[PDB]
Formats: structure tokens, C-alpha cells, sequence
């Protein structure tokens, strides 16, 4: 019985990096052709095992988490990275074992006018801890001055929305990622 | 390495305009905010205004609001003041500082300085002016006007140079400063304890809040020293 990954894949609706999305699958098989060959995929790496052996694998669980970040933060997805989205919202650690995949979709997550409803975090005290999720909303402190959950100059709210207008360049268009941990 | 080098000593006419800058290196520039300070008539300190290297956030204290604008060019790792319809006032000498959030409270690293010639907190300093021999022990008051808990900073002028940082977070010392200067206070009235006066401490040494802003100074304490 392979795995249902049409739910994590085709829903309707992604989370954003910040508040990302966890679901775990028990007891199925994941065959590398069979999920590589679904669609139209920009990005399908698999660090630590090989593509070829993937339903040569046994283990208990897979944890299938995905959201919505933009074409050119992709590349953080990845053991190691840096930047905004590997800092601040999804880390993955260096001994990875698993797959990461990214595909276009302007069509679903872009609105005229903009899509405000994915967000991503911008600042954080400390870099996350692999898998560590974060969605707390506190007045991220820039200066020495403190904040006290006033905002203003050295005080900026942790997130942001992304622009998403079907307009942009492809660069800075929306992008659904699933990564597939096994553990 | 880090290294605050501002541009040259500016002499303009009245109503004109100069545009000073802050060449820094060292350290990665867009990581910590920037701050210029304004020191002239009454030898006292004046905060003039911050910028936030990585997105040009900025902010005005509103006694020289319209006076400057403030910006940063990350290409030079360069902070800029553009000064305005200068009067005699502007003549001064305006130092660039560095915040040192998160590890150094306040300002860790200060500039040269550049001579330009042509519910706010108030930090009151009691003495403008204190005697002491080498040896001795000697402390120095500030009484905020408001609650500030421990966001106080002490700086140290010694003469013809630029403020050092001593004392920040109103009891921790910066990197360097001798173990003989101790801070305390907390709330509203603070003291600096120079506990064995060497001959080198010879300073003007200034209080400073920032807990909101606009960050205001004491107006210093001329600290003398004799012995023979």
C-alpha cells in the first residue's frame, strides 16, 4: 500500500514557512519513479539515502512537512543553508535523510492586488535548531532600546507578509515546498 | 578590527549645507545600528539620531528635526550625515557610534569626531566638576528623570578625544575598561565609583539612558587629579 501523499501534495490549502506544516504517515512505501514522474517539479533532491533505493527503505514513520515559500528561498531547503528562511523559519540539520520537493504554483497562491496570506518570520534572537517551529509574535528587539511590544525604530514585528502578484518575476513567485523526512 | 573613520574637518558659511561620513570596517556593517552625537556649546552631549544599516530605518531627535538626514551605503560599508542651512549652532563636532546590540550594550565603538565650524529623560549629573588625588576613591551621580532600570551607560572623554564606553547596562564593564570602575544605580539615581584613582583618568565622564529614545547625556563631571 503506498503512501497517500496526495494529501500533503494536491491540498487545496499550504501554511506558510513560519507556521509550517507537519503531517506523519505510518506503516506505507515510497517508490522514487512512482512520486518523481507525478508532476511538473522544479526542485527533487534527496540528500543522505538514493533516489534509486528509496522503497528498498524500511523505517516507522515519515513526516511529510510542507508550506509556501518564494522560487529563490528554495535553495535554503537545505542541509547547512543560510539565510532568512533557513534561520528563521524551517532548518534542516546536516545529517538529513530524506527528500525535499519544490514546484511552481503562481496560479494557486497569487492574487491581483497581492496575496497576503503567506508570511514568513524576518528577524529572530537565535538561529532555529533543526525542525524547530516557531510562531510566537513577539516585538523582535533590533537595538539596545527595548521594545515593550511597541513598535517603532529597532522594533520590528518578526513577520511579514510575501507580495505574491501573479506579476513578479518568477524569482520572487510563490513556491510549494514538501520535504519528507524519514526517521 | 573595528574601525569607525570619519571624513575631514568641514568649514562652511552660514545658511549652507556639508554632508560628513563614517567610513566603517571591521566587522559586518548591515549587523548593527548606527548612531551620530553631537557635542558643542556647553561641552555636553547631544544624541542626534540613529539609522539601521540593513533596512534605512531611521530615527530624528526632534530638536534637529530637518537638520539631517541620515543614510548608509552598504557598497562602502559607509554611514552618512547631510547636514542643512547650517547656523552657528551646527558648528560642533559630530561623533559616529556604534550600537553594540546584542553582546555590548549602548555604544561600543565611537569615531574620530568631525569639527564642522561656521517627556524626553533628562540625565542630570549633580557635579560639573570633582578633585581628587591618585589613590583616592571617587563616585559620580546621575539622577534620571524617569524610570530608566538599568539601561544607563558611562563614557569616558579624555581630552581632545573621543567618549569611550566604561560602564554599560548600569553595572557591567565593556571589553578593556580596568576592574577600579564600578557602575550602580538602578531606577532613577546611578553612580560611577573610580575606586583607585591612577593619573590616566583624568576625563570628563558622562551618564547616558536608553531606555527610550530620544537617548539623552548627563552633562559630564570634569574629573582633575594631582599629586606630589
Amino acid at each position: 500500500n503506498l503512501c497517500p501523499f496526495g494529501e500533503v501534495f494536491n491540498a487545496t490549502r499550504f501554511a506558510s514557512v513560519y507556521a509550517w506544516n507537519r503531517k506523519r504517515i505510518s506503516n506505507c512505501v515510497a517508490d522514487y519513479s512512482v512520486l518523481y514522474n507525478s508532476a511538473s517539479f522544479s526542485t527533487f533532491k534527496c540528500y543522505g539515502v538514493s533516489p534509486t533505493k528509496l522503497n528498498d527503505l524500511c523505517f516507522t514513520n515519515v513526516y511529510a512537512d510542507s508550506f509556501v515559500i518564494r522560487g529563490d528561498e528554495v535553495r535554503q531547503i537545505a542541509p547547512g543553508q543560510t539565510g532568512k528562511i533557513a534561520d528563521y523559519n524551517y532548518k534542516l540539520p546536516d545529517d538529513f535523510t530524506g527528500c525535499v520537493i519544490a514546484w511552481n504554483s503562481n496560479n494557486l497562491d497569487s492574487k491581483v492586488g497581492g496575496n497576503y496570506n503567506y508570511l514568513y518570520r524576518l528577524f529572530r534572537k537565535s538561529n532555529l535548531k533543526p525542525f524547530e517551529r516557531d510562531i510566537s509574535t513577539e516585538i523582535y528587539q533590533a537595538g539596545s532600546t527595548p521594545c515593550n511590544g511597541v513598535e517603532g525604530f529597532n522594533c520590528y514585528f518578526p513577520l511579514q507578509s510575501y507580495g505574491f502578484q501573479p506579476t513578479n518575476g518568477v524569482g520572487y513567485q510563490p513556491y510549494r515546498v514538501v520535504v519528507l523526512s524519514f526517521e | 578590527e573595528v574601525q569607525l573613520q570619519q571624513s575631514g574637518p568641514e568649514l562652511v558659511k552660514p545658511g549652507a549645507s556639508v554632508k560628513i561620513s563614517c567610513k566603517t570596517s571591521g566587522y559586518t556593517f548591515t549587523e548593527y545600528t548606527m548612531y551620530w552625537v553631537k557635542q558643542s556649546h556647553g561641552k555636553s552631549l547631544e544624541w542626534f539620531g540613529g539609522i539601521n544599516p540593513n533596512n534605512g530605518d531611521t530615527s530624528y531627535n526632534q530638536k534637529f528635526k530637518g537638520k539631517a538626514t541620515l543614510t548608509v551605503d552598504k557598497s562602502s560599508t559607509t554611514a552618512y550625515m547631510d547636514l542643512r542651512s547650517l547656523t552657528s549652532e551646527d558648528s560642533a563636532v559630530y561623533y559616529c557610534a556604534r550600537d553594540g546590540y546584542p553582546y555590548y550594550f549602548a555604544m561600543d565603538y565611537w569615531g574620530q569626531g568631525t569639527s564642522v565650524t561656521v517627556s524626553d529623560i533628562v540625565m542630570t549629573q549633580s557635579q560639573k566638576f570633582m578633585s581628587t588625588s591618585v589613590g583616592d576613591r571617587v563616585s559620580v551621580t546621575c539622577k534620571a528623570s524617569q524610570n530608566v532600570d538599568t539601561n544607563v551607560a558611562w563614557y569616558q572623554q579624555k581630552p581632545g578625544q573621543s567618549p569611550k564606553g566604561l560602564i554599560y547596562s548600569a553595572s557591567h564593564r565593556y571589553s578593556g575598561v580596568p576592574d577600579r570602575f564600578t557602575g550602580s544605580g538602578s531606577g532613577t539615581d546611578f553612580t560611577l565609583t573610580i575606586s583607585n584613582v591612577q593619573s590616566e583618568d583624568l576625563a570628563d565622564y558622562f551618564c547616558q539612558q536608553y531606555n527610550t529614545y530620544p537617548w539623552t547625556f548627563g552633562g559630564g563631571t570634569k574629573l582633575e587629579i594631582k599629586a606630589a
